RNA sequence: GAGCUACCUAAAAACAAUUUUAUGAAUCAACUCGUCUAUGUGGCAAAAUAGUGAGAAGAUUUUUAGGUAGAGGUGAAAAGCCUAACGAGCUUGGUGAUAGCUGGUUACCCAAAAAAUGAAUUUAAGUUCAAUUUUAAACUUGCUAAAAAAACAAAAUCAAAAAGUAAGUUUAGAUUAUAGCCAAAAGAGGGCUCUUCUGGAACGGAAAAAACCUUUAAUAGUGAAUAAUUAACAACAUUAACCAUUGUAGGCCUAAAAGCAGCCACCAAUAAAGAAAGCGUUCAAGCUCAACAUAAAAUCAAAAUUCCAUAAUUUACACCAACUUCCUAAACUUAAAUUGGGUUAAUCUAUAACUUUAUAGAUGCAACACUGUUAGUAUGAGUAACAAGAAUUCCAAU
RNA sequence: CCGCCUGUUUACCAAAAACAUCACCUCUAGCAUUACAAGUAUUAGAGGCACUGCCUGCCCAGUGA
RNA sequence: CUCUUAUCUUUAAUCAGUGAAAUUGACCUUUCAGUGAAGAGGCUGAAAUAUAAUAAUAAGACGAGAAGACCCUAUGGAGCUUA
RNA sequence: UCGGAGAAAAUCCUCCGAAUGAUUAUAACCUAGACUUACAAGUCAAAGUAAAAAUAUCUUUGACCCAGAUAUUUUGAUCAACGGACCAAGUUACCCUAGGGAUAAUCCUAUUUAAGAGUUCAUAUCGACAAUUAGGGCUCUUGGAUCAGGACAUCCCAAUGGUGUAGAAGCUAUUAAUGGUUCGUUUGUUCAACGAUUAAAGUCCUACGUGAUCUGAGUUCAGACCGGAGCAAUCCAGGUCGGUUUCUAUCUAUUUACGAUUUCUCCCAGUACGAAAGGACAAGAGAAAUAGAGCCACCUUACAAAUAAGCGCUCUCAACUUAAUUUAUGAAUAAAAUCUAAAUAAAAUAUAUACGUACACCCUCUAACCUAGAGAAGGUUA
């Protein structure tokens, strides 16, 4: 059981999640 | 709980007087004469009253009408005169002699 | 799932005051009161006696039996004396006393070993607090009871001692008059005893005759 | 007040038939009482009716008149009875008894405002004092902030100088209130229970929604820009192909324990083979693994009445939505006991006015609510319930 | 099982095992003109309690006598 | 009682006459799931649905009248017993 | 009541002590300014004056009134309920008024793990240590009758997988809510037991499902007894016997069809199977029992009526649409692989409404009659 968290306390918490960058090709498919 | 009757509750009320069918009654003997049928068991209703009969619709007796006259029976045609009592050939007439189970 | 007649059962024994009792006085159950109200008033076990118990399990009536006839021990003054159980449950062992389980009464062969273990082959006193299970039929049950106890008085002979006493556990019925007959004739006089702990709704009934002779 | 009832005094009265005897005997009417069951329950009746039951020549039952009176009487004691309601009658008066408890307490407008912490109390359903609030008055510094330098132990005091800003102290008068509720933090006794700091009481939003979120008062308008806003878009990312010879069955009470019970050693040949990684055999046999060549691929995660908006995978970064804010005209800012002030309905008197008015002086001066009082009329309801033997030539008739 | 018996009682939720009762026992009193009573210890008042027979009956001062 | 049935009288129903009582905030007075103070005819979301009488059943309206009982308080009372 | 220590400024929180005693070379009067504090009470002190040659250290009680003592100054409280009434105890079920309330552990089930049981062999059948955002259950309201609505965590009937499954019996698991699920009785048994049966005598939810439909205990009293207490009145979460709740329905809601379940005997066959002992499938036939719907030729019971009833008699059926499971063809994946949340073809519970039966008519009416009926409606009329 996790105690709930205010839901400002939430909202935080959804907008500071990790981004990872994405390349621009994938590198199985170069040569 | 519900704080109500449910639909279709059993009260009393008016009996009888009601359209009944009874189904898979046989036919044992006929009579020309008077235009009579004889029919197993009970039929619903009092005396004098008015019924319905038709064939069977139960599952076993499908297409029993073949050997039945198909459209219906006509004595105009006077084909052949029909004796005045048909009878079943199980059933005992009466006149016959005394029943001995040998 | 219980039905009425046995919710009404149960509800009777919760609030019965004398299993309660038994429960503080560390009596087996409450059988063992009937006996005590019925000794204070008749003085039926003494000292120095020799007892027979028949039906003992649980075993509550030979508690009380061990401590009146001294069987015990603990007191050296007091004449000793001795106690005998038969049921055809098992007994779980109790202090200063002999038990003969399973055994049943009819049988021939528990005669013998009967005669053999008691002191010098008599018994002063037999007690019997025998009943059959209980069909629900109510001549039925009754009958089968008031057959074993006629063939108990058939064996008394052989057991019982001159002067002695007997105490029996019946139902009333149709044939209970039979019953009056034997034992006037072995004993002096008859009682009909019936114990308040008793429950006043049973017909169960007790007989107290004393003085054997012949 | 003993015409009911309890007990007593005087004068009177009733008791069939049958069996016993010679009677607080027996059977059973009259008469007296009231066991048990059903009906009735605003009933025929404020204790009855229908059956069924107890006594019935006696401590029997009944009539008439008289007696004992409330700190009392009477009682084969039920704390029974004494005029339907007696653990102590009834009536009038003392009496507008008393009630820290329950219920009620009649026009408008403007303004301000609580906490419900501390102390004492036969006190905790109440009251007094502090503290708060408030109206008026005098005159001068207040609030936020606050360096160092202390006092503490290794954020609460304290308050220089400045800056943003308008309150603060003293004097006089006055009540009410003295139980809170939920959310979010830190603890302490172990979900409750206390102690401490912060916030709240929509007419919008979260499905309905006291306590979460957006929101400076309140006015008219068929204008406008915005705020909060239950939805969100099950796998992958060292192996699959072919095989197997031997020193010897390695020692060891283990018959034997042979790669495999152990138990120490664990070496040998061969391209390539562990005194064997497993099965399996009484032990052995037998099946595999790894070796021989030959190939190829390439970590966590998106239960009990009857289901419950309808639906939907791609059109280009916006739109919609609260008097919140702006616009025309105006206004000058945030539940409630209690507290400070401006008007006014009605009637009478003085003096005026003359289709119902003015200035003053007065009062039994204003009711959608007290199971309020009196009168009227509905609802239940045209319902529950109530009643007269027949014919004739007629009701003091046949 | 309880109570000896006929009787009585909570008018209007209790009729009984309760109350009374013959029998038995304890306590108080030697006396007249309104109760007791025109009475006098075999009498009167107050109170307790089933009767009947049947076991259990011991604070005489001890030993001699 | 297994296991209920038949008949007659009283009641009931229709016609004629007379005519009460407790009760009643207003009512244009529906079902299911959810919410909630074990609780919804009236609130949220779905669904159903021409208008009025006569005779019946008793699940709900925490149905009506209860002088109906258990727990606590008041510097409110009364009866009884005493040391 | 007061003081000291911890919690740390809360507590019915954890502890100890106090209502003094010892020594004193004897500690005066007067007076700025402060602490503490609701009030009351309680602390510290400069200067000045006076005695002497400045403070006694240990370190904790009680107002006012009212009575004392003496020669003017002093003394009186386990008022300890400690802000203190000058002086007063029990009991009430015989009771009254005003009101306020009310009326984690355990344990079992399901998942994960797998030492040891199972002769051998972890998982046929069980199973330690544990793991489970796992489910659900000193004391002091329930039964029964009537009628049932619903869940599946299934007792019986039905379709299946595994086995330490030869047959017959069994043990375990998956799927499914279809209808059913008996009759009597208490000597002992702390929420138990016994007799006879059955295909089976399931577990639970629904304010004890249900008391304006009925009824038995208890909650529980007014009378009376025993046992244990109290001087008594009385008392007890002790024994027993007796013992008072009425309702005329205003509103919602409701009151006129259906297409069946189970058991037994025979037959297959004393066969299959098995060393024997023993002993079945499926398919076919006949009987019953209960449930539903009707009827009166007979029998039986009434009206000592032409009718109504059961104890008498008759009739009861189809599956388009599936789940656990089992087969066939076949790729991803080189096959002779694979039932397929790949494209395909089949078989297979309980359910049910695709499919039928029943109903359909448009309607005169003075009145009389009726196997139609409370009223109304409906049927019949040389
Ligand atoms: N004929 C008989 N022979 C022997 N024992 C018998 C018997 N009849 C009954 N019993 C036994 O006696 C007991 C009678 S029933 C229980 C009563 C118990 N003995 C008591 O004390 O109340 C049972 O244990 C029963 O098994
Ligand atoms: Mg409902
Ligand atoms: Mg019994
Ligand atoms: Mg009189
Ligand atoms: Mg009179
Ligand atoms: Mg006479
Ligand atoms: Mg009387
Ligand atoms: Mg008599
Ligand atoms: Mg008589
Ligand atoms: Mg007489
Ligand atoms: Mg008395
Ligand atoms: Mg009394
Ligand atoms: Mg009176
Ligand atoms: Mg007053
Ligand atoms: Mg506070
Ligand atoms: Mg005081
Ligand atoms: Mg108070
Ligand atoms: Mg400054
Ligand atoms: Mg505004
Ligand atoms: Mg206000
Ligand atoms: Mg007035
Ligand atoms: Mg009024
Ligand atoms: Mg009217
Ligand atoms: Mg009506
Ligand atoms: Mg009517
Ligand atoms: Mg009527
Ligand atoms: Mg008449
Ligand atoms: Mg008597
Ligand atoms: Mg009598
Ligand atoms: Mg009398
Ligand atoms: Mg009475
Ligand atoms: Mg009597
Ligand atoms: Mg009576
Ligand atoms: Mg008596
Ligand atoms: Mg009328
Ligand atoms: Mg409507
Ligand atoms: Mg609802
Ligand atoms: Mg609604
Ligand atoms: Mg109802
Ligand atoms: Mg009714
Ligand atoms: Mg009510
Ligand atoms: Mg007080
Ligand atoms: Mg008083
Ligand atoms: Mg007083
Ligand atoms: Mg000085
Ligand atoms: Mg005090
Ligand atoms: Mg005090
Ligand atoms: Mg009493
Ligand atoms: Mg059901
Ligand atoms: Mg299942
Ligand atoms: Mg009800
Ligand atoms: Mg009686
Ligand atoms: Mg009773
Ligand atoms: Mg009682
Ligand atoms: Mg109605
Ligand atoms: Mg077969
Ligand atoms: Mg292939
Ligand atoms: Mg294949």
């Amino acid at each position: 059981h996790w105690r709930v968290m205010h839901f400002q306390r939430q909202k935080l918490m959804a907008i500071t999640e990790y981004i990872p960058p994405k390349p621009a090709i994938n590198p199985r498919c170069l040569p | 709980d519900i704080a109500r009757v449910w639909p279709g509750t059993k009260m009393p009320g008016r009996m009888g007087n009601q359209n009944r069918t009874v189904y898979g009654l046989k036919v044992w003997r006929v009579n020309t004469k008077h235009n009579i049928i004889y029919v197993n068991g009970s039929v619903p209703g009092h005396k004098n009253c008015l019924v319905k009969i038709k064939d069977s619709t139960l599952p076993a007796y499908k297409d029993s009408c073949k050997n039945l006259p198909f459209p219906t029976y006509f004595p105009d045609g006077d084909e052949e005169e029909l004796p005045e009592d048909l009878f079943d050939e199980s059933v005992w007439q009466p006149s016959e002699p005394s029943i001995t189970f040998a | 799932g219980r039905t009425g007649a046995e919710h009404l059962w149960l509800t009777r024994h919760l609030k019965d005051p004398f299993v309660k009792a038994a429960k503080v006085e560390s009596y087996r159950c409450r059988s063992a009161f009937k006996l005590l109200e019925m000794n204070e008033k008749h003085q039926i076990l003494r000292p120095g006696l020799r007892v027979l118990d028949c039906g003992a399990a649980p075993g509550a009536w030979s508690q009380v039996a061990v401590q009146r006839v001294n069987a015990t021990g603990a007191d050296s003054s007091s004449p000793v004396g001795f106690v005998l159980g038969v049921d055809l449950l098992h007994i779980f062992p109790l202090a200063g006393a002999t038990f003969l389980c399973p055994a049943d009464v009819t049988d021939p062969r528990t005669f013998q070993k009967i005669l053999e273990l008691l002191p010098s082959r008599r018994a002063d006193v037999i007690l019997s607090d025998m009943a059959p299970n209980a069909t629900g039929i109510r001549d039925l049950d009754h009958d089968k009871l008031i057959s074993l106890c006629l063939t108990l008085v058939d064996m008394a002979v052989d057991i019982l001692h001159p002067g002695g006493t007997l105490l029996c556990k019946t139902w009333a019925g149709s044939k209970s008059h039979l019953l009056q007959k034997r034992l006037t004739q072995e004993f002096q006089s008859t009682r009909v005893v019936k114990p308040e702990a008793s429950r006043k709704e049973s017909s169960e009934v007790y007989l107290l005759a004393t003085q054997y002779r012949g």
